[PDB]
């Protein structure tokens, strides 16, 4: 299995700034097998980006991801107060998929 | 239109069995294969396995192989998750996942407080 | 068998249902020359020969008429005038063994020849490198070549087709042991010898054939036909018309002979 | 390298009932390029199933194997008194073939 | 009709060398390539290496590289295996094996126990 250690476990960033989230893979994974997710507290996960380049429905234009191979990046332009939640990166390359250990955005 | 309504909480003694449902409505039941992902309180999400609703093939994970079984009921349009050999550490909220025009997990039911 | 000494099994005097082989999805490639893979159930043949050997996906294309290469030139050469088809399917479960098959060896030659011999030290037989841990185009494949000899003898190997009774003195579309045509079947007084089955006129056209089940000798005469000519006075006089059937008896629709 | 794990080291079953064995892989293996082994005490290992579905010569129909990709399963329908031995799983899809550790059946 | 009789058991000191033979009969030795498998008492099978009996091309295991060497005598239809610098845990029953009518497993030898 691929051990998914999200590097910024706690990020103490203030509202209004720009947020970057890292996601490294032990083995090189196909970019078309990636989706990044956000679970707002008490509410089910939402598909932000699928296919590593394209955003999905119901997601604001401020949310955008990129990356290829093993280095995967998120760029969020402006933070809204409702957007403060935890984010996961999820890849479906080979056999069983592996979830993230989570990065909590602290104020 | 796509809705999943999971059954209520269960409080079970160790060694018992639990059948948890989540009613499927709004989508063709025997089309998108139903999945099941639970989340321990405070930890991340862990997938158990996926069952196709058309023919019945399954694929289980290491940490729960030998304990889980996956079945489908096409007639009632309800997917049943049966778990035997319950112990204390099985306490988690179990969510069922339907693709919902995404990749795998979307449109989850509120959640089932399986406290053992 | 190895390609240097391929097997030749003789098929004769039986009913061959090819629909099972044609419908089967188990073949990796099924390219037919000569006959269509779906019409082979209707035609009838004298004999079938099965050339069986193992080759590899690389160079496997050489089992086609008139091809060159180490295998096509030194092991098995198909004639340019081939009337038959070659079938191939993946044989990993049976012809691949771990490490290496040296059981199968590969060595120009005339078509359908067979040379099993051995003779700056070089010897003419080389071993095939069957690896199950290699690139896929090198893994052994089982190939069976069906070579068909047509017209060579009375037809004996053909598919499951239900027969009917025979109707005389009408042009009917018949199929006698793979020979198809249209004409009127009547009795004849041509005494064929017991071993001869069909007769041909000048420029390869059948005049008689011997039927199976009743062994009579029927002459085949094409049904009456001819041009239609129009006798007309002219659009400036009348719409009356006459029809001339050139030198044929119109016993099948005033009439002047 | 592809590692093998069989979940039941020993299964204690009365003769007559249903037994199941597991043996999964870490990286995907072609179904055709597979076999299964039964090694009697004090005798050489014997191929029960090869090709992950096909029996060998002299194998009773009570045995059968199945599975493809990474997860593989061996089926024994009726347990006879002589059947109680150790069973090995082996894949040879790419490069080095890897054998199993064995599973013992107890009366 | 096919029978393979290997050499007798060996007892040796750590660091030394050992050679094990296996005579073959009833088949074309050159036609089928030979295979070697190790099995420690209580542990599983581990494949050791390959050497074709036609040309002699080589494919060794990385773990055992620099210590194992197989050679074959075509005239006497006999296969050899040279192993130098043995350690304690390498005490195992050593089989020679050719695949016949099977992809692998055919003709495992009676085994040779080398005790180090
Ligand atoms: C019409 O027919 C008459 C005699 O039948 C002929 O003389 C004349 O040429 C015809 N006219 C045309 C246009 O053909
Ligand atoms: C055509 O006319 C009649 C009609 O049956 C036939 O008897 C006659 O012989 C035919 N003519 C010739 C020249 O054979």
């Amino acid at each position: 299995e691929i051990v998914l250690t999200q590097s910024p476990g706690t990020l103490s960033l203030s509202p209004g700034e720009r947020a970057t989230l890292s996601c490294r893979a032990s083995q090189s994974v196909s970019g078309t097998f990636l989706a990044w997710y956000q679970q707002k507290p008490g509410q089910a996960p939402r598909l932000l980006i699928s296919g590593a380049s394209s955003r999905a429905t119901g997601i604001p234009d401020r949310f955008s991801g990129s990356g290829s191979g093993t280095d995967f990046t998120l760029t969020i332009s402006r933070l809204e107060p409702e957007d403060f939640a935890v984010y996961y990166c999820q890849q479906y390359g080979s056999s069983r998929p592996t979830f993230g250990q989570g990065t909590k955005l602290e104020i | 239109q796509v809705q999943l309504v999971q059954s209520g909480a269960e409080v079970k003694k160790p060694g018992a069995s639990v059948k948890v449902s989540c009613k499927a409505s709004g989508y063709t039941f025997t089309s998108y294969a139903i999945s099941w992902v639970r989340q321990a309180p405070g930890q991340g999400l862990e997938w158990m396995g996926w069952v196709s609703a058309y023919n019945g093939n399954t694929n289980y994970a290491q940490k729960l192989q030998g304990r889980v079984t996956m079945t489908t009921d096409t007639s009632t349009n309800t997917a049943y998750m049966e778990l035997r050999s319950l112990r204390s550490d099985d306490t988690a909220i179990y969510y069922c996942a339907i693709p919902y025009s995404s990749v795998t997990f979307d449109c989850w039911g509120q959640g089932t407080l399986v406290t053992v | 068998a190895s390609v240097y000494a391929w097997n030749r099994k003789r098929i004769s005097n039986c009913v061959a249902d090819y629909s099972v082989l044609y419908n089967s999805a188990s073949f990796s490639t099924f390219k037919c020359y000569g006959v269509s893979p779906t019409k082979l159930n209707d035609l009838c043949f004298t004999n079938v020969y099965a050339d069986s050997f193992v080759i590899r996906g690389d160079e496997v294309r050489q089992i086609a008429p008139g091809q060159t290469g180490k295998i096509a030139d030194y092991n098995y050469k198909l004639p340019d005038d081939f009337t038959g088809c070659v079938i191939a399917w993946n044989s990993n479960n049976l012809d691949s063994k771990v490490g290496g098959n040296y059981n199968y060896l590969y060595r120009n030659l005339k078509p359908f020849e067979r040379d099993i011999s051995t003779e700056n030290c070089y010897f003419p037989l080389q071993s095939y490198g069957f690896q199950p841990t290699n690139g896929v185009g090198y893994q052994p494949y089982r190939v069976v070549v069906l070579s068909f000899e047509l017209l060579h003898a009375p037809a004996t190997v053909c598919g499951p087709k239900k027969s009917t009774n025979l109707v005389k003195n009408k042009c009917v579309n018949f199929n006698f042991n793979g020979l198809t045509g249209t004409g009127v079947l009547t009795e004849s007084n041509k005494k064929f010898l017991p071993f001869q089955q069909f007769g041909r006129d000048i420029a390869d056209t059948t005049d008689a054939v011997r039927d199976p089940q009743t062994l009579e000798i029927l002459d085949i005469t094409p049904c009456s036909f001819g041009g239609v000519s129009v006798i007309t006075p002219g659009t400036n006089t009348s719409n009356q018309v006459a029809v001339l059937y050139q030198d044929v008896n119109c016993t099948e629709v005033n009439v002047f002979q």
